């Protein structure tokens, strides 16, 4: 399950700085479905999942 | 009481120690015209804008 | 959350109040005036007949 093709991602609220207010969207051509990592090298945020 | 970003705690009586700390807050609008964008960043960190301007 | 708003005081005319706090869905306020009074104060100084 290599999954990217190309990726986009849209923000739609950051309502932010008590537990988590950031609400992003994911869209991007992909292969069978199936479980895959996700994270962020930058440290200016987090990933709750 | 002054309450920080760090943390206070509570024992008012017997009752269970509370634990509280702020937000960030601050008033104005963060993206808008220049002039609030001063006042939010100074708000929040008071010390070290005056610096900046 | 508190927000201001002001209506002309006419009666039978509705009033639209839309709220935009972000972070939730925006929504909107029907405002109504029905049969607005004014009670005055009276002192009685005489009377005749």
């Amino acid at each position: 399950a290599p999954a990217v093709t190309n990726l986009e991602c849209q923000v739609a609220v950051c309502t932010h700085s008590s537990d988590f207010g950031g609400i992003a969207t994911l869209t991007f051509k992909t292969d069978k479905p199936g479980k895959c990592a996700v994270h962020s090298h930058s440290n200016v945020a987090t990933i709750q999942e | 009481i002054p309450v920080t970003e760090d943390g206070i705690e509570y024992r008012w009586g017997n009752n269970p120690p509370v634990r509280l700390w702020a937000q960030l807050t601050t008033e104005g609008k963060p993206h808008g015209w220049p002039h609030e964008i001063i006042l939010y960043y100074y708000g929040l960190y008071p010390a070290a804008t005056i610096v900046a301007v | 959350y508190e927000h201001t708003a002001t209506i002309p005081n006419v009666v039978g005319f509705p009033y639209k109040a839309h709220i935009e706090r972000n972070g939730f869905s925006p929504m909107t306020l029907q405002l109504e005036v029905l049969g607005t009074s004014l009670e005055p104060t009276l002192n009685l100084e005489y009377i005749t007949c």
